[PDB]
This record gives structure tokens, sequence and C-alpha cells, in this order.
């Protein structure tokens, strides 16, 4: 993506804060409500 | 004193508490009204007949202030808003007043049936000379507010 | 009527005044409630004795696979508007605790529905004659109790 | 009150529900006639049905006994429940009445309540009561102005 | 029951089926359950797609089941009409579940968009009425979603949908998870009194409850009630 | 700076009302009807073929 496009996509984003440890996946109640996908790894907060 | 005594019916709503009659009475000294004597009577029990509850209040006293030619444009863009042919007083800069009468009637306790209000757009000069720059009347039914009391 | 298909508040407050007018006026309504869903009879016992006190004829009420303490009891019987209660006992000693709520209540119908072990869907491990055979005696000898045989 | 008989008599001071529609509603008849200092209930013909007269006489405030209610038959099964103000506009005892009908079909339910009209009949009640005119403006719409007259302090 | 109390039933090839999970699945505490499940999966989403009031959602296009992680978005916004829709009535089981099924298509219109401004294909859920004829058209305008299979993400989501409060309990089985009872045999007994709705309208794979005893002293059908009493 | 003021206000004037009668309609027809008709636009997200 970098070596051609310059720039990332949101897939290459994606993949991206996943491997640097910025977002992971969650599959449970946040805060009493529950929920699944992407949640900012620092915060427990979800991530659109 | 001889006096003699004016009534009409202010509002029927049906309360949940049972259903409410609201009088407006009048005495009059001369033919010059000297005294008002409202009052409310409630009916005990469960009332639907919703066909016949209605009410005449009314509106308070509003005070819109128009500053920007965007705040004229809007009181002006209003269907309900009703500009008089007295004079061209530059509405802006200047504030007016809004007494408005209004009646409803009621289907559910919580919808408005139909709604209506007409009223009277104050205008104080320099010389405290109170015109009517313009005047008031929307009406529409199926309605769960006051879209105009709103407004103001 | 049965309570335990009736998850909103409203269809079954609903339902309940389809049948008080397509019925022999006079005629009493009773409702089975069920007890291990405490969740659910957390809001219809309250919704019946409103609905009572409202003019509906709900003079009836049953609660099933479960025999409230006696406290418990008290309450629903002099809370709402209720002409009879009704318990489903299926435990010798089940039966017992019915006894006393009605020893408690000497004044009051209390229908002791009597089931065995082969009803529908709920159902103790009881024969239902042994049960009866050892109780019957203290059953009868209080004079609230309407002892209705059920099952099979 | 309600006697050993089977009777008209009997189910008014049985049943605790007269229907109402589709209603219950509370036997009126049990705060009526709840034990008062001084209070008078006679039975006439008694073992007769259809011609029994039940009645109570309390004592008012400057009387010695006073009419309060009285419940005869009229229409073969209209059952007349009737209270008597003393105190009027005109003076004089004024009556207000409420009409039953029984079908011994429902034993439960053997009492019930003739309501169409109701309204109006106890709105006549009140109307002589209040104004000594008896007959009511029912008609008027309520945009209407209503009038109160002369009237010297 | 699911509360786990004693229920007497006629036992058709559903309930039989069902007791058979008690005594192999239900019998065994919540976390060797899971594992247990995996063993007998294949044989437990047959006798679920043969014989019970609830079917394994795991069909595929050409007509074989699969697993839900195997099916294309297309094939499960199908696949959810297909069995919350009765066809030849003409209506949903249930007003939720034809907003499940509408949320769920909301989701894979979103999941195949990747610019902000364009707007929903379904924007009512009015649409879903007649919903075959119309469902077609919003799934063609995001081609993709007939290539590709759920998102591991998606799968969840779409499980959680299956979950929410106050909507009907789905009318299958999405998967043999932690839930697998919930799943199973929440609010049964409503397909008994209505076997247009269940799948191949068999009262075999239905859930009627009966006394042992009563069962003899029942001989004709459809009397009026006033009659026997 | 005249041009400037008109550009400027002609439009003020228009978003303004825009958002007036947006908002009576909230008003009139309650928050329940109003929200369920508005355009749903779908909010992207990411696949990874
Ligand atoms: N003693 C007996 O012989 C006997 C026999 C049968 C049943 N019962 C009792 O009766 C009760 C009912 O049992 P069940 O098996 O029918 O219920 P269930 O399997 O425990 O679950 C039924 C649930 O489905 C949900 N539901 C169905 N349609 C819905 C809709 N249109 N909208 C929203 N939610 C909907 C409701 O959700 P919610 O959770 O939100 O309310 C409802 O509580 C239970 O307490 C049971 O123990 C007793
Ligand atoms: C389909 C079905 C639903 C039932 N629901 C209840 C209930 O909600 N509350 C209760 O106390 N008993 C319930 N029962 C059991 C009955 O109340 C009664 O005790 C029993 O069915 C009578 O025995 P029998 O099946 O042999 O005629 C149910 C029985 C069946 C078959």
């Amino acid at each position: 993506e970098m070596e051609a496009y310059g720039k990332f996509s949101l897939e290459g984003c994606v993949e991206m804060a996943w491997m640097m440890g910025l977002i992971k996946n969650h599959n449970g109640p946040l805060k009493g409500k529950p929920y699944s996908g992407w949640v900012d790894a620092k915060t427990g907060e979800p991530v659109d | 004193d001889v006096l003699d005594t004016t009534a009409q019916i202010n509002a029927v709503i049906n309360q949940d508490s049972g259903k409410m009659v609201e009088v407006c009475g009048t005495l009059k000294r001369d033919g010059k009204p000297v005294m008002y004597v409202t009052s409310q009577f409630l009916y005990r029990g469960v009332y639907t007949d919703y066909e016949n509850t209605f009410q005449r209040k009314d509106e308070v006293p509003m005070q819109l202030h128009i500053a920007t030619p965007q705040d004229l444009a809007v009181l002006r863009s209003k269907e309900w808003f009703k500009l008089d042919d007295q004079h061209d007083i530059e509405l802006l800069g200047q504030t007016l007043v809004f007494r408005l009468q209004s009646l409803v009637r009621f289907k559910n306790k919580n919808v408005y049936s139909s709604v209506q209000t007409i009223g009277q757009v104050l205008l104080e000069l320099p010389t405290k000379e109170i015109i009517q720059v313009a005047s008031v009347d929307y009406e529409a039914g199926e309605s769960h507010g006051n879209p105009v009391i709103d407004y103001l | 009527l049965a309570g335990g298909g009736y998850y909103n508040a409203q269809k079954m407050s609903d339902a309940i005044s389809k049948i008080e007018k397509a019925i022999p006026p006079g005629r009493g309504i009773t409702v089975n409630l069920i007890y291990v869903n405490p969740r659910a009879m957390g809001w219809q016992i309250p919704l019946l004795g409103r609905l009572r006190a409202d003019g509906v004829p709900i003079e009836g009420l049953t609660i099933g696979a479960g025999v409230p303490s006696i406290e418990v009891a008290n309450e629903y019987i002099q809370t709402l508007g209720i002409r009879h209660i009704s318990f489903k006992p299926g435990s010798v000693d089940a039966i017992q605790q019915v006894i006393n709520i009605a020893k408690a209540n000497p004044t009051f119908p209390i229908i002791l529905q009597w089931t065995g072990g082969r009803g529908g869907g709920h159902h103790s491990f009881e024969d239902f004659h042994q049960p009866i055979l050892l109780m019957y005696s203290r059953i009868r000898k209080c004079s609230n109790i309407v002892l209705v045989a059920g099952s099979g | 009150i309600a006697g050993n008989s089977y009777s008209w008599r009997h189910a008014m001071f049985t049943t605790e529900v007269f229907v109402q529609g589709h209603r219950f509603q509370t036997n009126p008849l049990k705060r009526l006639f709840a034990p008062t200092r001084g209070m008078y209930v006679e039975i006439t013909n008694p073992d007769d049905p259809a011609k029994t007269v039940i009645s109570v006489r309390e004592p008012s405030q400057s009387a010695k006994l006073v009419k309060t209610v009285e419940i005869k038959l009229v229409g073969d099964n209209e059952i007349a429940l009737t209270l008597f103000e003393g105190r009027t506009a005109e003076g004089g005892v004024v009556p207000l009445t409420f009409r039953f009908t029984y079908h011994p079909e429902a034993g439960y339910a053997p009492i019930r309540e003739v309501m169409e009209g109701r309204n109006d009949r106890i709105k006549e009640f009140y109307y002589r009561v209040w104004f000594a005119e008896k007959e009511v403006p029912f008609d008027t719409p309520l945009t209407a102005v209503f009038d109160g007259g002369r009237e010297i302090v | 029951s699911e509360m786990g109390e004693p229920i007497h039933k006629l036992a058709t090839r559903g309930v039989l089926f069902w007791k058979e999970l008690d005594d192999k699945i239900f019998s065994l505490d919540r976390s060797k359950r899971v594992a247990e499940l995996k063993k007998r999966r294949d044989y437990i989403i047959k006798k679920l797609n043969d014989d019970f009031q609830k079917v394994w959602f795991g069909r595929n296009s050409a007509g074989e089941p699969v697993d839900l992680e195997d099916m294309t978005y297309a094939e499960v916004v199908h696949r959810m009409v297909e069995l919350m829709y009765v066809k030849h009535e003409k209506r949903w089981i249930d007003p939720s579940l034809k907003k499940l099924t509408g949320d769920f298509i909301r989701r894979v219109e979103e999941r195949f968009t990747s610019v902000e401004g364009q707007p929903s294909l379904l924007q009512n859920y009015s649409d879903l009425d007649e919903p075959y004829p119309a469902v077609d058209r919003i799934l063609a305008a995001y081609p993709e979603a007939s290539t590709q299979l759920i998102n591991a993400q998606d799968v969840q989501h779409f499980l959680l949908l299956c979950q929410r409060r106050g909507q009907k309990p789905v009318p299958f089985v999405p998967a043999l998870d932690e839930n697998f009872e919930y799943w199973f045999k929440k609010d049964s007994l409503w397909q008994s009194e209505d076997i247009e709705a269940v799948y191949g309208q068999d009262v075999g794979r239905t859930c009627i409850l009966q006394g042992p005893v009563a069962a003899k002293y029942s001989k004709v059908i459809d009397e009026p009630i006033k009659d026997i009493l | 700076t005249k041009l400037r003021k008109e550009i400027m206000e002609t439009s003020a004037i228009r978003q303004a009302v825009i958002k007036e009668t947006a908002i009576e309609n909230k008003v009139v027809n309650g928050e329940d009807h109003e929200a369920l008709y508005r355009r749903v636009i779908t909010e992207p997200r990411a696949n990874l073929k």
C-alpha cells in the first residue's frame, strides 16, 4: 500500500492499528450493554 | 349593587383524577366588568370522551428581539407570521411583543387533536406608541406541541 | 386467563379488556400468574390490582408452580380487590402451606387446585392420591378451602 | 335485611357487586345501610316479594327521624333505589333514584344497573336542588355564554 | 426446561432429540459443554436440521448446511428471510424479527460501502413487508455481498443481534456456542399453536404439552368447548 | 464588504430557516415520527478481503 499508493487505505490503517496494538477486538458487555468489534486498546472504549 | 352574571366554559379536559370543567365567571355592575370568578370542577372517574375536550389558554406575553436581518428573515419566514401594511418601520433593531390567544382540542391526553393560535404582534415606538406591526395565525391538527409558542 | 404468555404489560391489560366486554355481564375473571417468574409478576400483580379498582371484572387470582409465603399471600389478598384466591400445591408439604394461608385468612375464598405428578408441563414427583389421603382431613378442617381435584 | 327467601330483596343485600355495563361495582347498600346511631329500617310486606318496600329513617340534626332511602320495585324487574334530600333549593324533599334490573339466570351477578340516562337523571336532580328549575339546558353548546342574570346584593 | 424444571410433552421427534441433549449436553457443567458440542457437532446439526422446532441456520446457496462462518453475506440475509418470513402466508413471524433481518441488511450495506454520503437502500423497514422481491434489489446494489463470507467480526455481530432485548427469540440455532441451551429451548411452545410458521410445518418437530394419563381421554379433534364442558 | 455581507447574510438566513422548520417538525410530529424518517446513511466499514 505504502510503496505503491503512498498512503494507507482504511483497510490498511485497520491492519496497522491492529498490529501496532492500538485497537483490539471485543465481544462482551462494555459498560453493561453488550458489544462486539474494534475497541481502543488503551481505553476500553469502542472505536468505529 | 345590581350584578349581571356572565359565564362560559374555558376548558373541559379529562385529567387522570377524573374530568375537569373550567368555568369563567364575569360579574358586571353598570355594564362594566368588576371581577372574574374562575372555577374548576372535577367529575372524578375514567374518561375517554376526548371528542368534546378543549382549551382556550391565554398564552404568555413573549418578547422577541430582532437583531440580525437573519433573525428578521426567519420571523418573516414563518407562515403564521403576517406583516401589516400600516407602515414599513424596519423591524430591524427593535423588539416585538407577542400577546397570543390560542385554542386546542385534545384527542389523546398526550396528542393535540387540533390546535390554533392567533394574536397581535406589538411594537413600541420611541414615543411609546403601541402598534400592531403584524398578526399571528397558526392552525394544525394531530399536533404534539405548539410550534409558535415554541419558536418564541 | 394464562398470564404466562403475557410479556408486555400492555398486551395483557389489552386482551384483559377484550375479555371484559365480550363476556356475560357480571361474570368474573381469573388470572393465572407464574411464581418462578417474579420478574413477570413484578408488574402483573400490581397491574391486576390497578385494573380491578378502575372497574374491570377481575375477582380471581391464581398463582402457579409456587406457594407464596404467608405474608406474600396476605398482601395479594388485601391489596388487589379479588374476591377469591387460588394456589396449586404439588408437595405433601406444599399443601400444609396453603392450609396455613387459609388459617391466616379465616374469612376468604381459597381454591386449592390439587395437581399430581401427571399434569401437563410442570409436575411434582407425587402420586396425587396419597398426599390428599394424608391431608384431606387437615385440609377440610379449614372451611375457607375449596378442594379442587385435577390431573389426568 | 337480606332475609332467607331468595328474592330481589335478598340479592340486593347479598351480592357485593352491582354490574355496570361490563364494570363491577361495590354494593352501595353496604355503605347506605351501615349501622348508625338511631337509624330505622322498615320492610313492608316482607314475605310478599314484588310488594316489599325497604326504607331507612335516620336522625336529622333537627328532627326525630327522616326518610333516608327506600327501595321498591317498578315495572317487573326495575328496582328503584331512592335517596331523599331535605335541605334543597325549593325547601322541600327531592328524590334521586338509581334504576337496577335483575336476572336470576346469573346467580353470580343477580343485580345490574340501568345507567343509560344516569348522568342526565342525576344532573336533573342536582339542577332542581340548586336552582329549583327542573329542566336543564342539556343541549347548550359549551361555546355558548351562560346567563346568571340580574342580582341585588 | 431451560430453567431446568421438568415438563410433560408430546414426545415428538423434536421433544425426543430434546431429551437427548438434556442427557448428554445440558447434563454437563457449563464449561465442559461447549467442548462436547464440538465433538457431536455435525450430528447435533443433522438432528437439529431434521426434526427440531428450530433449525440450524447454516444453509448455503446450493441447499446444504454449512458453518455460519462459511455463509456469504447474501446467503445470510437470505436464510434470515427464509426462516422468519412465512412465504405462503406473506407474513413475518414477528415484526421484531423483520427488524432484525432489516438491521443486518443495513449492516451488509455498511460493510460494503466505503464513502460517506450514500444513503441506505433499505430506508424504512416497511420495505421488508414484501421482502424477497425487495431484498434482492439491495443485495444486488452491493455486488460482492454474494462473493465473500461474513467477517469474523460480523458473525459476532449477527450473533448479538439474535440476542437483543425486546426481540422474539430467533426461530433457529446460529451456532453451538456457550449459549446453545438458550438458542435451543427459549420460547418454544408458541410454535405448537402456529405450525404454519414451523419449518416444513410438521408437528413432528414441535413442543406440545400433555399429561401422561389425560391423553387417551381425548379422541376427537375440534370439539367445541361448551360441548366437552 | 457590501457583497461580502449579502453572501454571508442570504446564506445564513437560508440555513437558519432550515433548522427552524426541521425543528418545528420535531415539535409537531414528535421526536418519534421525525426520527424514524431520516435518510439512513450507512457508515463505511472496512473489510479485509
Ligand atoms: N407450570 C406449567 O405447567 C408451565 C408450563 C409452561 C410454561 N410455564 C411458565 O410460563 C412462563 C412462560 O414460559 P415460556 O416457555 O413460554 O417462555 P420462555 O421460553 O422462558 O421465554 C419466552 C420469552 O420469549 C420472549 N418473546 C416472545 N415473543 C416476543 C415478542 N413478540 N416480543 C418480545 N419478546 C418476546 C419474551 O421475552 P422476555 O424475556 O423479554 O419477557 C418471553 O419471556 C414461564 O415462566 C414458564 O416457566 C409453566
Ligand atoms: C400446554 C400447557 C400449559 C400449562 N400452563 C400452566 C400455567 O401457566 N400455570 C399453572 O399453575 N399450571 C399450568 N399447566 C398445568 C395445568 O394448570 C393443570 O395443573 C394440569 O394441566 C391438569 O392436568 P391434566 O394435563 O392431566 O388435565 C399447563 C398444562 C399444559 C398441557
